[PDB]
RNA sequence: AAACUCCAGUUGACACAAAAUAGACUACGAAAGUGGCUUUAACAUAUCUGAACACACAAUAGCUAAGACCCAAACUGGGAUUAGAUACCCCACUAUGCUUAGCCCUAAACCUCAACAGUUAAAUCAACAAAACUGCUCGCCAGAACACUACGAGCCACAGCUUAAAACUCAAA
């Protein structure tokens, strides 16, 4: 339901995403990502689509950022201190290619 | 549901029908 | 009664054993349960009810081949519930 | 903008499926037709899952069969042997 | 009683295969519901029990067909893993 | 239209005068109401 | 010619013959398979009783009557008493779902008679008489 | 869209074109699409009779040399 | 209204059959009926043996009488058909043609 | 084991009983109910709500009269079992289930959802059942038990039905 305002219409029972809204949303998201990278924030890409795990890991390694395409264990973010150490720094921005 | 209430209704009714038969 | 929800979620003993044996043999005489079971020609040796009436054990005669025995076991285990339903539906 | 979509009923909507007897009159005197929906060996009326008929025509066939049977036009306990070689329209096989 | 004989529920034997004819007749009588009708008519089934049983069988069939449809629909994904390792 | 159709149809009705001839002709005629249906939805006339 | 399971119609002429006789001239073996006893009666096409045998007439008593062996013995006896009257081919008419339904025909075959057709005529009311109550065992 | 109606009738009369669709090409032109374009050009250069437009469009496409089996 | 009488008559020779048909149509007209047409479906074996008037019948002649009669006539005609000894079985139904052939859009 | 042997099998004739299959349909009726065939009548209201008592109805069981009687069967006998069986199993047979003319007016008579109109927005929302609510109206409810009771009143009902308390008792239910 919450995706309805972003849908241009249905073409033979297939939803079509309004690309005019996608352009503005992508502009805002890319501006935010660029500003965060300028401030040397830790950027973590996340995606459980196994068809693109290799590509996303390669991209994250290429841009000097971090990736998590594997099984997400309980408490990686909400219990990070116990799972990594008391002085671990969490990501400043998380990018979901697949939500 | 209250099965005790229905069983209490049954016992009360059965006891009553015994009294009317006797008297 | 919202069957969708439910599905998703001793001398007496000897007489009952005899009655159940006869009923199960009659059930296996036909494809009433299934055609696959009927083609197997399963024969029963006896029926034993547990002393507390918690289970009914039907002893079926085995053949010499092992693959046929395994197939018979699979079909019988898959058909047991349907035979129980038929037995109660016929008011045996 | 002329390229915007317009309100319209689905032009690709396929015609709704029809039963084999749709648009045809079922009469109690047509024993040949009524015999196509009964068992050859017992004369029992086939259900809609076998005949493939719609509810309305299933009811029509049932009523016509009962009327013909009681008025002395159709046998009850078997299908008339004269109609055993008619086209088979029921989805049932006895491997016979 | 008032019908012609040797037409209803009758099977001819082929090449002396009497057992095959009997098994075919059994299949026919079971498919047409005659066997279960005879077995159910031995004792009287109360109308309420009959209605409960009919509803139970109808819902059982519907649920079983739906579950079979779901399993068949989701069986397509059961192939060799194309992204093994990742 | 219905009244005119009925008027022209009445000309062929059985009366007390033509009862003999019509009965004889019917006895020398045969009407068949039987016809079968195919899986394609077609009528097969005998 | 494709074999037809459907019995020949007396009206429509057919070429099927058994020892020179037509289908409607063959003797009929009537089997009644009750729950505790089995009866076999062979009759002619004109309903002339030729042979009769039951599990009780062959010495079996009480529950021994309602077994396959007793029905087989009754079938053998009926087949013998019918062969002593010139019967070879028979049409079987079975009535009931008792334990001797198939054993009686097995006995008839083992006694020398040849079965050309099997008919079921078990009484199936279209809801007539009310059956007895279910047992509370 | 308006042309969808025409497409439907085409797909109902001449059926699906034996030629295969190439969706990778951003400017692919199917037989139905060419029929649609010719139909619209005829409508803008003539009268509005749906059957006549269809038949004359078929004549024009056959004249150009495109096979169309009904 | 419009009615169809399905008549199963005894298997007789042509003169007796003609006399029976004339008698039936005459009774129809006496009860106020307007007979439209008489169809002969043929002489055929009955689907089952029928016992009527202390006689057993295995074969019979099938006839159809279409007519227009008042509602009160039908009952009377039935009683008459019960007394005729040459009639194995007579049944009056509302004419099938009067029943309207409602049109269907298909399986929803 | 009793029972029958005026028994049993085929064939033929033959209901004031019940209505396989269709029905895997979900329809009609205010509800109760209604599933063999034909025919005749026939299914109220162009605002809504409106009664323990008014006017009409109301499964099964039951009571009066007559009739029908295949099958089933409270009860009653016989056979068997059991420590005993005044039950379960087998046989037989009644009241009753059926028709006609009157009564009786009760059900887990339940979709355990009062009737009409409206909404899908809010934190949806004790729990479960069956997504959550709004407007308006009638009926009903104010701890448990005493109590589907006592008394009074009404009733074709007389061991009956409707309405329906109080005293004593308890901290629960
Ligand atoms: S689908 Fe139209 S009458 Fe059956
Ligand atoms: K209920
Ligand atoms: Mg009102
Ligand atoms: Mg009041
Ligand atoms: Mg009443
Ligand atoms: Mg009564
Ligand atoms: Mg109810
Ligand atoms: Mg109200
Ligand atoms: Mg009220
Ligand atoms: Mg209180
Ligand atoms: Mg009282």
């Amino acid at each position: 339901r919450f995706m309805e305002p972003y849908i241009f219409g249905s073409r033979l029972d297939h939803d079509i995403i309004d690309l005019e809204q996608t352009a503005t949303h992508l502009q805002l998201a890319l501006n935010f990502t660029a500003h965060m990278a300028y401030r040397k924030g830790i950027i973590l890409f996340i995606s459980r689509n196994r068809q693109f795990s290799y590509l996303i890991e390669n991209m994250a390694r290429d841009c000097g950022e971090y990736a998590h395409t594997r099984y997400f264990r309980g408490g990686m973010l909400t219990n990070a201190r116990l799972l990594f150490g008391p002085t671990v720094r969490l990501p400043d921005l998380i990018i979901f290619l697949h939500t | 549901k209250n099965v005790l209430k229905i069983r209490r209704r049954k016992m009360n009714h059965h006891k009553y029908r015994k009294l009317v038969k006797k008297t | 009664k919202n069957w969708l929800k439910k599905f998703a979620s001793h001398a007496r003993l000897r007489a009952l054993n005899g009655l159940l044996y006869k009923a199960l043999t009659d059930l296996l005489c036909t494809p009433e349960v299934s055609q696959e079971l009927y083609d197997l020609n399963v024969e029963l040796s006896k029926v034993s009810l547990t002393p507390d009436f918690s289970a009914c054990r039907a002893y079926w005669k085995t053949t010499l081949s092992a693959e046929q025995n395994a197939h018979m076991e699979a079909v019988l285990q898959r058909s047991a519930a349907h035979m129980r339903h038929l037995l109660m539906s016929q008011q045996t | 903008n002329e390229d915007l979509p317009i309100s319209m009923e689905n032009p690709y909507k396929e015609p709704l499926k029809k039963c084999i007897l749709c648009g045809k009159h079922v009469d109690y005197k047509n024993v040949q037709l009524l015999s196509q929906f009964v068992s050859p060996f017992t004369g029992c009326i086939y259900g809609r899952h076998i005949t493939g008929l719609c509810g309305k025509k299933q009811k029509e066939i049932t009523k016509a069969i009962k009327r013909a049977q009681i008025m002395g036009f159709m046998p009850v306990t078997y299908k008339d042997p004269a109609y055993l070689k008619d086209p088979k329209v029921c989805n049932i096989r006895y491997r016979e | 009683a008032k019908h012609l004989k040797f037409i209803a529920r009758t099977v001819m034997v082929q090449e002396g295969n009497v057992e095959s004819a009997y098994r075919t007749l059994n299949r026919i009588l079971t498919m047409d519901g005659l066997i279960e009708d005879i077995k159910h008519r031995r004792y009287y089934e109360k109308p309420c029990r009959r209605r409960q049983r009919e509803s139970y069988e109808r819902c059982r069939r519907i649920y079983n067909m739906e579950m079979a449809r779901k399993i068949n629909f989701l069986m397509r994904k059961n192939r060799a893993d194309p992204w093994q390792g990742c | 239209r219905e009244v005119l159709q009925l008027q022209e149809e009445v000309k062929n009705f059985i009366t007390r005068e033509n009862l003999e001839a019509r009965v004889e002709a019917a006895l020398d005629s045969r009407k068949n109401y039987n016809w079968a249906i195919t899986r394609e939805g077609l009528v097969v006339r005998p | 010619t494709k074999f037809s399971i459907y019995p020949p119609i007396p009206g429509e002429e057919s070429s099927l013959r058994w020892a020179g006789k037509k289908f409607e001239e063959i003797p009929i073996a009537h089997i009644k398979a009750s729950h505790n006893n089995t009866q076999i009666q062979v009759v002619s096409a004109s309903n002339e009783p030729l042979a009769f045998a039951s599990c009780g007439t062959e010495g079996f008593r009480n529950a021994k009557k309602g077994t396959g062996i007793a029905a087989q013995t009754a079938g053998i006896a009926a087949a013998a008493r019918a062969k002593q009257k010139g019967v070879i081919h028979i049409r079987v008419v079975v009535k009931g779902l008792g334990p001797g339904r198939l054993s009686a025909m097995h006995g008839l075959i083992m006694g020398g008679l040849e079965v050309i057709s099997i008919t079921d005529n078990t009484p199936i009311p279209h809801n007539g008489c009310r059956p007895r109550k279910a047992r509370k065992l | 869209y308006h042309e969808d109606r025409i497409r439907a009738k085409f797909y109902s009369v001449y059926g699906s074109g034996q030629r295969a669709f190439d969706l990778f090409n951003p400017n692919f032109k199917s037989t139905c699409q060419r029929f649609v374009e010719k139909y619209t050009e005829l409508q803008k250069l003539g009268e509005t009779d749906e059957e006549k437009l269809f038949v004359e469009t078929g004549k024009a496409l056959l004249a150009e040399g495109v096979i169309l089996r009904r | 209204p419009r009615y169809e009488l399905a008549l199963i008559l005894k298997a007789m020779q042509r003169p007796e059959t003609a006399a029976t048909l004339k008698r039936t149509i005459e009774a129809l007209m006496d009860r106020g009926a307007i007979v439209r047409d008489l169809e002969n479906l043929g002489e055929r074996a009955l689907p089952y043996r029928i016992s009527a008037h202390s006689q057993q019948h295995n074969r019979g002649g099938y006839f159809l009488v279409d007519f227009y009669a008042p509602t009160a006539a039908v009952e009377s005609m039935v009683e008459h058909l019960s007394r005729d000894i040459d009639v194995i079985r007579g049944n009056i139904v509302k004419h099938p043609l009067t029943q309207e052939l409602k049109e269907c859009e298909g399986i929803v």
